[PDB]
RNA sequence: CGAUGUCGGCUCGUCGCAUCCUGGGGCUGAAGAAGGUCCCAAGGGUUGGGCUGUUCGCCCAUUAAAGCGGCACGCGAGCUG
RNA sequence: GAAUGCCGGCAUGAGUAACGAUAAAGAGGGUGAGAAUCCCUCUCGCCGUAAGCCCAAGGGUUCCUACGCAAUGGUCGUCAGCGUAGGGUUAGGCGGGACCUAAGGUGAAGCCGAAAGGCGUAGCCGAAGGGCAGCCGGUUAAUAUUCCGGCCCUUCCCGCAGGUGCGAUGGGGGGACGCUCUAGGCUAGGGGGACCGGAGCCAUGGACGAGCCCGGCCAGAAGCGCAGGGUGGGAGGUAGGCAAAUCCGCCUCCCAACAAGCUCUGCGUGGUGGGGAAGCCAACCCCCCGAAGCCAGGGAGCCAAGAAAAGCCUCUAAGCACAACCUGCGGGAACCCGUACCGCAAACCGACACAGGUGGGCGGGUGCAAGAGCACUCAGGCGCGCGGGAGAACCCUCGCCAAGGAACUCUGCAAGUUGGCCCCGUAACUUCGGGAGAAGGGGUGCUCCCUGGGGUGAUGAGCCCCGGGGAGCCGCAGUGAACAGGCUCUGGCGACUGUUUACCAAAAACACAGCUCUCUGCGAACUCGUAAGAGGAGGUAUAGGGAGCGACGCUUGCCCGGUGCCGGAAGGUCAAGGGGAGGGGUGCAAGCCCCGAACCGAAGCCCCGGUGAACGGCGGCCGUAACUAUAACGGUCCUAAGGUAGCGAAAUUCCUUGUCGGGUAAGUUCCGACCUGCACGAAAAGCGUAACGACCGGAGCGCUGUCUCGGCGAGGGACCCGGUGAAAUUGAACUGGCCGUGAAGAUGCGGCCUACCCGUGGCAGGACGAAAAGACCCCGUGGAGCUUUACUGCAGCC
RNA sequence: GAGCUAGCCCUGGCCAGGGUGAAGCUGGGGUGAGACCCAGUGGAGGCCCGAACCGGUGGGGGAUGCAAACCCCUCGGAUGA
RNA sequence: UGGUUCGUGGAGCCAUGGGGGAAUCUGGGCGGACCACCGCCUAAGGCUAAGUACUCCGGGUGACCGAUAGCGCACCAGUAC
RNA sequence: CGCGGGGUGGAGCAGCCUGGUAGCUCGUCGGGCUCAUAACCCGAAGAUCGUCGGUUCAAAUCCGGCCCCCGCAACCA
RNA sequence: AAAAUGCAGU
RNA sequence: AGCCUACGGGCAGGCGCCGAGGGUAGGGCCCGUGACUGGGGCGAAGUCGUAACAAGGUAGCUGUACCGGAAGGUGCGGCUGGA
């Protein structure tokens, strides 16, 4: 719902925050075999990889089921709509009437207390998974495979969500959220329903700090660097760049395309 | 102000110990060149 | 060039005369008072601000007058920067 | 005999600078060969969130004792952290280890790499984190939670009694967690007492006083209280906890729930053990304040959402039930290492007994609003390992000044003013928060009287915490000393807090939320790696990588000719390789060998088209209005298209101090304007903008030794005496002026002048003074960093 | 060679005292119901003042130093990037 | 592609990372592209003294040094630092 | 002070590389069309080619000397 | 499709 | 602590409140004037086009928005005061 502050300290007019009514009434994730040491680490084997990342908040992660065909036909009841620091998405806690209790990357509307499942069956619906070819054509989703058996790895994030365009035979065409029209095996499974928190894409960091609090450390322009470091550095007083916006390894920035070419990934694309 | 040399044992045995020299090719190769030359002591001689 | 620190300021001066005052003096289109010009003469004088890093200027207010040059564009083992 | 040569010795500077914080000294006793410097005592000063106590790291005998003084000690030394010798460090409970796991490391399995070796599961290693049993005293010259005394515990092993399905590396619970704000009880700690206990004291005018002064606790099993922290009991089903389960987990079912009980802490109290001041060679009580600590896993709120493992419960597996656990109670058993001493420092890091640096705890009392601040001061520790005089210049630090009051100067640099608390009272502008401590005022001490609530009590006295009013007293002055904003106007740049050139730049630079472009569908793109593997991410387009812009407001024009990128199943060209017309060498021959044309052959390039918050660009010359002047209009050439809004002599303007206006007595700066913009202009953003700024500019007021213009004064040096005693430099020197001369700036040649010999304190004109084989400059077929449509390669990628 | 320094990871600790008074709650007002307005409570913030602590503005001193970056006065941050 | 004297050169031989891929004496390699003659030699498994190299070590010698020489060390030196 | 480009009918531009030819738009003048003006239609007229000398048979063209114009430079100190 | 203008006073 | 005294009292003298006004500081309203600047009204025969009035030769007008030497043009909607 994005909460706004009052001008009480510059940095702030502007600095909003997520609303958490969607989550509340459960605030410690679930003890259970539920988190774990999720290692802070901003680079490989040494030499960091992925420059500017590091700082930010201690955070304990939350392993939740990307593949709930593990438990086919086993009904649970939603209990509670926890938040996650791991994700974008909030997520939701289910106990099973299995007794097994597992987490769920909270979909939009799923209510408390309602119940859900998953089977090449359940209620078109809500939180119900099956693999998508019984899905119907149109019919939102989340929380989509790729892969028959090889777990959810498409629209996760607030928000996102692929739609059922069409069948064609073995498979199964999405729009995915990037808006790429890609064929997915009809085993793939998926949940019903988009993915909710959709609010996500407006709080404002607010302040340089904060940015921080997420583990983002600064990020220096190239422009400002010099011909040592980055191309665009040097020169004697600002500078224009000098053609053809480029990344501090060599590889030009703007429109250069890169996925690979002879992928047999293609062939189930268009977009 | 506060200079280059901060003490500290554990360090010192752990960065040029003579189980650390022992065990990188470079470092076996420090010991052997001054075993050859007749250094009375090889690795930093410390003490805890 | 195995280094002769490079503007201006400040401090300290000292020298030249082609003299801005003040002393003599000839012309004058010098009646007077003033001025002009030239001659002799530095002995001693030769202000305080505004602007500028400025030297230099330009203004402001005075003055008998507010002279021009040399001293490694005097003077950083004296200061400032 | 020269190499700023190498090694060594000894010179000169020189009895010169200095002797390491301006916390500070004096004297009388001792000691001794010799004492300013060692010991004792008495004055005196300094520190006292330390300049005092404890612990860590680091150092490693520096500890204590007895002898010593060559050297070490910036002097002296009888002293010592020095030399020599001899002692000294005691633990089941403190700390490490026969416990645990974090990052990380290592690494059976497994993956990879010419070799070396790189990954990597488990496991293992890994600690200031988890776990775990000791408190108060007394002793030694030197160790003590270590020895001793009292009280109190922990494991193991065994025997015994009495209990129970006992039992895992396995399952589950628990261990278990953030930040800010906080409740109620306590304790530590402290302040008082008209009370208890004490040697003593009445001085110097007065007080034998409810006088002065000293001290009025500590540790403590079981039980008991008072604060809390933990915790639903049942009973049925079971598809889950990689079912082996009566344990977790799930549903269902009575009862019960701002609870009781059951537990576990903390704090009192507790048998009893201990200590126990000031003073002249034995009490142990009652008021009050009160933690940032305890009860602690307390409670609330918040978003950035807050380790793991063992100990510990509990569950069942084989097994085994003659075991075994469990509770008792006795007996026994209880190893290794560390423990001296320094530890904000003379014992650690800085070559030194070095004004530097060093993590954690305690850190008393009074006053000032508070406090870890400031002044003084307990406890305790210090006077800084050269001294003694003198009272020049000159420097440092500090105090004061007549009249003036920024005239100083690049600049009010520096210094001054202001300076706390309370009450009045505060503008433009504004993003409504702010600007605001805006500005500008008044109050401020002590005395007596009246009087309001609070906390603790008990409602009532005390004791504390806020206050309110009225009279009154003394000073030049009451935040009477110390700590303690000078204020306003107006531009520039940047929104803002933040970050930087360790050691000359703290900025208008970097970052920053936020805007846009682009890449990327997941074995993502990207990065690191030869690879394996890893980051990206146990993420998945509301995500991730690159790029530019840089809050916010109003906006961001026109040009795809060239360049980049994107799209183009056609064309053009294109390397292997396919294809072989056709030719060649040899053999007597079959053959064997060679060349080799058509055509077919990728990417790339050409080619077509898109593309500007992609590189980038965004004109000239003539003419014309009825006064002139000017040119809304026209002609023409050129372009890919000729600069829109907005701004403009500006961080951009050369001519320039443009020209008007403002401020000033006067203004190359400054502010407002104009615009012929040498050479603004829209995300290398354009124009603005509240607030913010140790940023840069201009002006005012306040105040001032900045200045007219200096004067005096204080102290630490400088100066004299004793003591210890360097340095760069140095061809050798018996080293004057002027006018010449000279490789062109002479103590050293020439001529003239002046000049007895040697120092001491001072000033810096010269010795082309010192110091660096000049940074600039050029030279060298010297070197490095950087660049690109220079050459040529390689990784990479197609 | 990361015992200095730069970043990051795991685990600990530290930040006197004073001020401003956001969101929320609550009551009153308000309306058809609201928004909203009032007091009170509340205790937010790369908020304010200022020690520790982290810096290094400006000036002076120092320059064969106390010191191969020091000292004095002064000044910035001081619940946070 | 490397090796040789051999730097693509008329470039054989000797190795061999890729592709294709035989025969066993009427078999098969060489004699510097290649043919033909003529001649050498037996690939795709292994072993093999000695003559050669070196001087930590002992000995003998020197138109070698004689403590700034000679080894860095004549000496308690890879020490002090 | 240097290196450039340029000058042609009234105006604005071509021909100048590689000599004999002077081209274009506009304007100008003369005619029409309109009541008239523009605009349109038809027909012309005008160029020391900046000057001086050189070269050639012949120069605007090639060559130098001047004269005017508008550009770019003027760096290390 | 397209296709401008008409001086002052009167 | 004075004077006259008719003496607890009166005057002088002293202190205090307020107080014209002066001073300092900060606001508010009005008037004048200001380089430069924005349009406005007016002025016998100026320059550019021709928007409107006759389907004014693209029906006109209108609120708005963007663009343009200028009248004006175009988009969306609206009116008829056009067909
Ligand atoms: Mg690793
Ligand atoms: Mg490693
Ligand atoms: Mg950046
Ligand atoms: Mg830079
Ligand atoms: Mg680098
Ligand atoms: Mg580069
Ligand atoms: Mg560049
Ligand atoms: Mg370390
Ligand atoms: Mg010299
Ligand atoms: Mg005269
Ligand atoms: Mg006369
Ligand atoms: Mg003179
Ligand atoms: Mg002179
Ligand atoms: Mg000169
Ligand atoms: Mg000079
Ligand atoms: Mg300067
Ligand atoms: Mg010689
Ligand atoms: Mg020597
Ligand atoms: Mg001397
Ligand atoms: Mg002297
Ligand atoms: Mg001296
Ligand atoms: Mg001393
Ligand atoms: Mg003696
Ligand atoms: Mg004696
Ligand atoms: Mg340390
Ligand atoms: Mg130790
Ligand atoms: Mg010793
Ligand atoms: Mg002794
Ligand atoms: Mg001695
Ligand atoms: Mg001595
Ligand atoms: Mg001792
Ligand atoms: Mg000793
Ligand atoms: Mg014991
Ligand atoms: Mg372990
Ligand atoms: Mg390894
Ligand atoms: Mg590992
Ligand atoms: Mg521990
Ligand atoms: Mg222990
Ligand atoms: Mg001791
Ligand atoms: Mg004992
Ligand atoms: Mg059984
Ligand atoms: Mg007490
Ligand atoms: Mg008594
Ligand atoms: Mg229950
Ligand atoms: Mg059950
Ligand atoms: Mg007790
Ligand atoms: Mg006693
Ligand atoms: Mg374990
Ligand atoms: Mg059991
Ligand atoms: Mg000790
Ligand atoms: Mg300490
Ligand atoms: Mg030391
Ligand atoms: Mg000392
Ligand atoms: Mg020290
Ligand atoms: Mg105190
Ligand atoms: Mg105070
Ligand atoms: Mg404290
Ligand atoms: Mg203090
Ligand atoms: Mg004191
Ligand atoms: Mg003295
Ligand atoms: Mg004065
Ligand atoms: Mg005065
Ligand atoms: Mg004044
Ligand atoms: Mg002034
Ligand atoms: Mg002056
Ligand atoms: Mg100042
Ligand atoms: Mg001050
Ligand atoms: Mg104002
Ligand atoms: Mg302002
Ligand atoms: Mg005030
Ligand atoms: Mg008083
Ligand atoms: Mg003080
Ligand atoms: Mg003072
Ligand atoms: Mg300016
Ligand atoms: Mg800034
Ligand atoms: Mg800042
Ligand atoms: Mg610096
Ligand atoms: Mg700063
Ligand atoms: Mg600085
Ligand atoms: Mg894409
Ligand atoms: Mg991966
Ligand atoms: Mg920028
Ligand atoms: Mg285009
Ligand atoms: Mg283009
Ligand atoms: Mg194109
Ligand atoms: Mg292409
Ligand atoms: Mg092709
Ligand atoms: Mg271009
Ligand atoms: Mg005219
Ligand atoms: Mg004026
Ligand atoms: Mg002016
Ligand atoms: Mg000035
Ligand atoms: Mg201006
Ligand atoms: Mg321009
Ligand atoms: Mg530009
Ligand atoms: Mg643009
Ligand atoms: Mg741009
Ligand atoms: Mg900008
Ligand atoms: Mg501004
Ligand atoms: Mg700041
Ligand atoms: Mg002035
Ligand atoms: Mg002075
Ligand atoms: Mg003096
Ligand atoms: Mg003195
Ligand atoms: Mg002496
Ligand atoms: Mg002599
Ligand atoms: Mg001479
Ligand atoms: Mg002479
Ligand atoms: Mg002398
Ligand atoms: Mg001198
Ligand atoms: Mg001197
Ligand atoms: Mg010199
Ligand atoms: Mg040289
Ligand atoms: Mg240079
Ligand atoms: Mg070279
Ligand atoms: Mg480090
Ligand atoms: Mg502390
Ligand atoms: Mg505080
Ligand atoms: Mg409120
Ligand atoms: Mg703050
Ligand atoms: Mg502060
Ligand atoms: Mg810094
Ligand atoms: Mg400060
Ligand atoms: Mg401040
Ligand atoms: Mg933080
Ligand atoms: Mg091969
Ligand atoms: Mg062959
Ligand atoms: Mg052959
Ligand atoms: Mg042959
Ligand atoms: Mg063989
Ligand atoms: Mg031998
Ligand atoms: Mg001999
Ligand atoms: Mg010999
Ligand atoms: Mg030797
Ligand atoms: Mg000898
Ligand atoms: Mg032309
Ligand atoms: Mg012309
Ligand atoms: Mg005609
Ligand atoms: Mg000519
Ligand atoms: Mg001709
Ligand atoms: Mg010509
Ligand atoms: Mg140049
Ligand atoms: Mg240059
Ligand atoms: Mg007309
Ligand atoms: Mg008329
Ligand atoms: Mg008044
Ligand atoms: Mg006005
Ligand atoms: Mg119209
Ligand atoms: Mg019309
Ligand atoms: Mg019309
Ligand atoms: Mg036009
Ligand atoms: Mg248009
Ligand atoms: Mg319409």
């Amino acid at each position: 719902a994005v909460k706004k502050f009052k001008p009480y300290t510059p940095s702030r007019r502007f600095m909003t925050v997520a609303d958490f009514s969607e989550i509340t009434k459960t605030e410690p994730e679930k003890s259970l075999v539920k988190p774990l040491k999720k290692t802070g680490g901003r680079n490989n084997q040494g030499r960091i990889t992925v420059r500017f990342r590091g700082g930010g908040h201690k955070r304990l992660y939350r392993i939740i089921d990307f593949k709930r065909w593990d438990k086919v036909g086993i009904p649970a009841k939603v209990a509670a709509i926890e938040y996650d620091p791991n994700r974008s998405a909030r997520i939701a806690l289910l106990h099973y009437v299995d007794g097994e209790k597992r987490y769920i990357i909270a979909p939009d509307g799923l209510q408390v207390g309602q119940q859900v499942v998953a089977g090449p069956d359940a209620p078109i619906q809500v939180g119900n998974a099956l693999p998508l070819r019984f899905i119907p054509v149109g019919t939102v989703v989340h929380a989509v495979e790729l892969e028959p058996k090889k777990g959810a790895k498409l629209a996760r994030a607030a928000g996102t969500s692929a739609q059922i365009q069409g069948r064609e035979g073995d498979y199964v065409i999405l729009r995915l959220p990037s808006g790429e029209l890609r064929k997915v095996h009809g085993e793939c499974y998926a949940t019903v329903g988009a993915v909710g928190n959709a609010d996500h894409k407006n709080i404002v960091l607010g302040k340089a700090g904060r940015s921080r609090w997420l583990g983002r450390r600064p990020h220096v322009r190239g422009a400002a660097m010099n011909p040592v470091d980055h191309p665009h550095g040097g020169g004697e007083g600002r500078a224009p760049r000098g053609r053809p916006p480029a990344s501090p390894w060599g590889w030009q920035t703007k429109g250069l395309k890169t996925r690979k070419r002879r992928k047999p990934s293609s062939r189930f694309i268009i977009a | 102000m506060k200079r280059t040399w901060q003490p500290n044992r554990r360090k010192r045995a752990k960065t040029h110990g003579f189980r650390a020299r022992m065990r990188t090719p470079g470092g076996r190769k420090v010991l052997k060149r001054r075993r050859q030359k007749g250094r009375w002591r090889l690795t930093p001689a410390v003490r805890k």
